Parts: structure tokens; C-alpha cells; sequence
RNA sequence: GUGGGAGAGGGUGGUGGAAUUCCCGGAGUAGCGGUGAAAUGCGCAGAUACCGGGAGGAACGCCGAUGGCGAAGGCAGCCACCUGGUCCACCCGUGACGCUGAGGCGCGAAAGCGUGGGGAGCAAACCGGAUUAGAUACCCGGGUAGUCCACGCCCUAAACGAUGCGCGCUAGGUCUCUGGGUCUCCUGGGGGCCGAAGCUAACGCGUUAAGCGCGCCGCCUGGGGAGUACGGCCGCAAGGC
């Protein structure tokens, strides 16, 4: 899945700064990662609903952090999202 | 009577290999004992029955056994 | 014609009738006898007694066949499965061994509707 | 790479010619499919509950190995394909529960 | 975020034993089965019972609980892989990013439909045997669809806690599941049972509120007519809204 490894290295990734966990950022980058491996298991396993509605949660978790981004500062939102490749 | 863990001493509840402790665990038929023969926790009795059921499947503990005396 | 003179006997007991068959040590069976086999005809074959003369008759075909120590297998429950083996016991056939051999599954096919 | 345990159970009756083949041919299945052997632990002869493939007895092994995780069943089919052996349990490892403490 | 934890949560593939049925063989006679009694039925082409071997399908005994998980429907052999939800400790990061939610979209037991597989046991319809004033039923013997799988529909229910979601406030006692702790105990988070205040028409509810408050959604306005008619929408149809 998704170890501390590939975690670690995306959180360094898209930290705001040295030390930062919780930032917006880090949080749309870690919750996209989930997505697309979940998503990449629902290309296999369509019959697989429960993790699909979770993997629908985990999209309405993403779009209202993006969401809350854009109305504070667009232009942050603007990198994230092309950092990200998103809507 | 006396349950299973009060006479025994610190041994594994994960090892499905040892025969000789998880027999003790065992009916005079193949059948798990209840919780009230073997003195065990919840949890440790969630684990034992998985183990035992591990060590049946390898042919090391009874599926079923044969009553006596009947 | 075989002088087996130790063998093992399976008493199969239901709601409906009682049957024993005395077998070999290896599986074979001898003789047997059930609750139709002497004149009982209809649900008179369920009753204890009935299985009690099962027993004593497969056990005196057994003697005809010379049959001295006997091992017990018991399967299924009804009256007289235990009045059967009492009769065996005191038939005239050391007992060996008694064993409740009941086959159970482990929840594999659907009963009837009887029996749910 | 995760820590499993491979239990092998195979035929008893096997002589050294047969034993040292079936264990070399369960090695080169270790090789092909990148199980880096941890410790093996060889009981041999024991006593089966109920008989298997007709046989009261059978002869164990045991090994605990280091081996990526989606191969593990492709390797656990390898393993299965060959006839003498009559049992194979492959079991993720996991840390000593203890009672009685 | 970090670090731990419990679990029939879901999907995929593998795999184990018990039992039923069937087939092969051995040995073995005269019945078995079934019921309140019986009869149909099966058995001399050798049944039932017993032993060994083989095939196939379906379901997972003991563990098991008054237990656990899930949003609900619902989810129990074992193994591996893929994956969801959740809880606790640390007080680390963001800094109101929240709650609810018409419509929409997705899920949705069983039964039912379509195409193709599968088929042991069970079993609507049906075929017989009984019972009875009659038996179109209950009881017995058979037995098809179906039950099972793949894919696509169907959107119903006592889909029940007959109790919408979220948050705060308001005695405790007792049993329990799972974490943490300086571990007669305390502290969280779930599952029950008594019971303060209070509520209720009463039964009863009572920190798992049916109490005291707030936000938002859904619904109700006598019974029959009737979940019927017409209209629309959806559906292959049954039919549903
Ligand atoms: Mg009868
Ligand atoms: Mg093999
Ligand atoms: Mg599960
Ligand atoms: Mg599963
Ligand atoms: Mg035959
Ligand atoms: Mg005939
Ligand atoms: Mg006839
Ligand atoms: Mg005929
Ligand atoms: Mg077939
Ligand atoms: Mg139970
Ligand atoms: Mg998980
Ligand atoms: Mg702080
Ligand atoms: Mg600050
Ligand atoms: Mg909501
Ligand atoms: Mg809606
Ligand atoms: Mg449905
Ligand atoms: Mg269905
Ligand atoms: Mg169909
Ligand atoms: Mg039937
Ligand atoms: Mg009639
Ligand atoms: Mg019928
Ligand atoms: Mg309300
Ligand atoms: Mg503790
Ligand atoms: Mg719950
Ligand atoms: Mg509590
Ligand atoms: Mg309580
Ligand atoms: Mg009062
Ligand atoms: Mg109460
Ligand atoms: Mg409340
Ligand atoms: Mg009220
Ligand atoms: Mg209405
Ligand atoms: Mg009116
Ligand atoms: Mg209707
Ligand atoms: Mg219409
Ligand atoms: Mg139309
Ligand atoms: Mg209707």
C-alpha cells in the first residue's frame, strides 16, 4: 500500500516548510495519493463498493480542502493544483 | 476442575507448530474447548481457535474425534 | 464358515428403526438385524424393545459365526439406541469397547424442512 | 519484501536420492521467485491427527524467508504443483503473542 | 502528522476437513424408508447397514457470546494479496477549512428478469400416498424453475431501535468489548442492563434520551375507498417512483 517510505517522501515534498505536516498542501497531496491508488484498484475490482465510497468520501475530503484553498489565497491553489494535476 | 491456562506455563498462543501445548486446548473429541474449560481471555481465545485451526489444516491437531464409553 | 472370533458392531439408530450389523475387525460385516428383520412391521420397529431384540439376534448370528469379543460403534438417536447396547452387553459378547460414532457435518448441506 | 513461513509437508516414505531432489527442486522455486532464506527448521517424521493422501504420516519443513509480497502466491502454486508435496502453507509472519505471562 | 490497536468491513485468487448425493469395488441377507397410525416409494438386476476408492456441488461444526465489523442492506473454515472505515496515545502541523442537505449520483436482503455456465442437498409449480364430511392444506414419498457462479437489469421489505444527522448540557450503579495509564482502580471509545432529575396518554425513555437546547433535512392532518384511478417518468418484463 502506501508505506512510510512513498508517505515521507511526498509530505517532504509538498511541505510549506522544514518540519510542516499538516499544511493544506500536504494534506491535498497525501489525500490525492490515496485517491489515485484507490482509484487504481477500483479499475480492477469493480465490484468492490465499500472502498468505492470511500474513495468518494476521500474525493469530498479533497474538493472542500481545494475549495477552502482558492477562497483564502488562489494563487498557492493555482501551484497546488498544477503541482498536482487536478480538475 | 482445572482450566487449561492455570496448569501451563508461558508459551506461545501463535505457534500453530507446537502440538503438544495446543492439544491441551482440545476436547476428548476434535472440538475447541469453550472459554470456561480453558480460563482464557477474549482475545486469547480468538487467537487460540485461529491457531488451532492452522495447525488442524497441517495436520498436526484432530478436525474430529471418536466419543468413548458412550 | 468364517470362525472370525473378534469383530466390531455398528448400531445404527433413528426415529424409525434400529438396525446392528456385526462386522469383521477390518470393516466386513457378518451378520445384522434390525427391527423389520424380526416381525415388527411399522413404527413398532422404533420401540426400545424392538432394538433390544435387534441386538440379540445379530448377536446370535454372530455366535453362530463365533463371535466372542466384540467392539461397539454407536451412530444416531432414537429409543432404544442405548437398550441395544445394553442387550449386547448382556448378550453373552464380552464388550470391548464402546464408541459414539454419530456422523456430523461441519454445516455443509440444507435440511429439510423438518429439520429447520 | 515482507517475513513469511513456508510449511512443507511431503511424502514420508521418500529415500535420500528423492528427499535431496524435492528439497533442491523447493530451493530453485525459493531462487526463481527472490525468497532470501531467513532459517529453516527440517521436524521430518511425524505423527499425522487424520491421514493424509492415504498416509498416517508425513515428512515437515519449515522456512522463514524474506520474499516480495506479490509473488508469494505465485510461488505458493510453483511449490504446489509438485506431486510429492501434499501440503503447503505459506503464513506472513507475525510477533510472539504470549499468555500466562 | 507520528506511533500503536481490534475487527464474519469489502474485492480477488488459492486451499482444508466433516456431511449429503452419485459411481467403482469388497463383504453381507430381506428389508429399508416413513408416520399419530399408515401407504405411495425403493429392494432379488442384491437395497438398507459396514468397509475401501473416486467424482461433484453447496455450506463452514467446536471456537461463538447476551461478542465483533459496517452508512444501511448486510458480513462467520483457513491462507495470501488489493483495499475501506474506525479507536487510542503523543500535543507535533494547518488555522473555522464547520453542520445539515431539496435535486442529482451511487449502494441496496430475498424473490423475480435476460444471456451463458453450474446443479450435490433443498425445493414454488407439478406428480403421487395419506388424513378428512371434502384436502385444492398442514403429514409422507418424488420433483422443475429456483437456490450457486459470471455479466447486465430489477430499487421493493416488519429495509426495525417501527426512534433522521450533528453538537453542547444534565446522578450514579452493574455486566461487557477494545485501547492508554502511576493497572483495589482511573481514563477514552463501542455493546447491554437497572435507575437521579426530567419526559410520556400510559407502556416506558433515562450520558447509546423518547430529558434540557440549537441548526438543517424528510414526513403527518379521521377511517374506508386506496397505494387504487388518470397523467408522467423508469423498466426487457414482472413492476416501481
Ligand atoms: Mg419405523
Ligand atoms: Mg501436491
Ligand atoms: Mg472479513
Ligand atoms: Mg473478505
Ligand atoms: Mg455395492
Ligand atoms: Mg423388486
Ligand atoms: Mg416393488
Ligand atoms: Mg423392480
Ligand atoms: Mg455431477
Ligand atoms: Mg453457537
Ligand atoms: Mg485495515
Ligand atoms: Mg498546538
Ligand atoms: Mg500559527
Ligand atoms: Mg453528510
Ligand atoms: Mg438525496
Ligand atoms: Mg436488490
Ligand atoms: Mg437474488
Ligand atoms: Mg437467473
Ligand atoms: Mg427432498
Ligand atoms: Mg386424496
Ligand atoms: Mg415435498
Ligand atoms: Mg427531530
Ligand atoms: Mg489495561
Ligand atoms: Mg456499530
Ligand atoms: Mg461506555
Ligand atoms: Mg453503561
Ligand atoms: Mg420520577
Ligand atoms: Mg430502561
Ligand atoms: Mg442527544
Ligand atoms: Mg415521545
Ligand atoms: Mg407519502
Ligand atoms: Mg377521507
Ligand atoms: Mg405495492
Ligand atoms: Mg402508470
Ligand atoms: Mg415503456
Ligand atoms: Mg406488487
Amino acid at each position: 500500500p502506501i508505506t512510510k517510505e512513498e508517505k515521507q517522501k511526498v509530505i517532504q515534498e509538498f511541505a510549506r516548510f522544514p518540519g510542516d505536516t499538516g499544511s493544506t498542501e500536504v494534506q491535498v497531496a497525501l489525500l490525492t495519493l490515496r485517491i489515485n491508488r484507490l482509484s487504481e484498484h477500483l479499475k480492477v475490482h469493480k465490484k468492490d463498493h465499500h472502498s468505492h465510497r470511500g474513495l468518494l468520501m476521500m474525493v469530498g475530503q479533497r474538493r472542500r480542502l481545494l475549495r477552502y484553498l482558492q477562497r483564502e489565497d488562489p494563487e498557492r491553489y493555482r501551484a497546488l493544483i498544477e503541482k498536482l494535476g487536478i480538475r | 476442575k482445572a482450566k487449561v491456562k492455570a496448569t501451563l506455563g508461558e508459551f506461545d498462543l501463535r505457534d500453530y507448530r507446537n502440538v503438544e501445548v495446543l492439544k491441551r486446548f482440545l476436547s476428548e473429541t476434535g472440538k475447541i474447548l469453550p472459554r470456561r474449560r480453558t480460563g482464557l481471555s477474549a482475545k486469547e481465545q480468538r487467537i487460540l481457535a485461529k491457531t488451532i485451526k492452522r495447525a488442524r489444516i497441517l495436520g498436526l491437531l484432530p478436525f474430529t474425534e471418536k466419543l468413548v464409553r458412550k | 464358515k468364517r470362525q472370525v472370533a473378534s469383530g466390531r458392531a455398528y448400531i445404527h439408530a433413528s426415529y424409525n428403526n434400529t438396525i446392528v450389523t456385526i462386522t469383521d475387525p477390518d470393516g466386513n460385516p457378518i451378520t445384522w438385524s434390525s427391527g423389520g428383520v424380526i416381525g415388527y412391521k411399522g413404527s413398532r420397529k422404533g420401540t426400545p424393545y424392538a432394538a433390544q431384540l435387534a441386538a440379540l439376534d445379530a448377536a446370535k448370528k454372530a455366535m453362530a459365526y463365533g463371535m466372542q469379543s466384540v467392539d461397539v460403534i454407536v451412530r444416531g438417536t432414537g429409543a432404544g439406541r442405548e437398550q441395544a447396547i445394553r442387550a449386547l452387553q448382556a448378550s453373552g459378547l464380552q464388550v470391548k469397547s464402546i464408541v459414539d460414532d454419530t456422523p456430523v457435518p461441519h454445516n455443509g448441506c440444507r435440511p429439510k424442512k423438518k429439520f429447520r | 519484501m515482507r517475513r513469511y513461513e513456508v510449511n512443507i509437508v511431503l511424502n514420508p516414505n521418500l529415500d535420500q536420492s528423492q528427499l535431496a531432489l524435492e528439497k533442491e527442486i523447493i530451493q530453485r522455486a525459493l531462487e526463481n521467485y527472490g525468497a532470501r532464506v531467513e532459517k529453516v527448521e527440517e521436524l521430518g517424521l511425524r505423527r499425522l491427527a487424520y491421514p493424509i493422501a492415504k498416509d498416517p504420516q508425513g515428512y515437515f519443513l519449515w522456512y522463514q524467508v524474506e520474499m516480495p509480497e506479490d509473488r508469494v502466491n505465485d510461488l505458493a502454486r510453483e511449490l504446489r504443483i509438485r506431486d510429492n508435496v501434499r501440503r503447503v502453507m505459506v503464513v506472513k509472519s507475525q510477533e510472539p503473542f504470549l499468555a500466562n505471562a
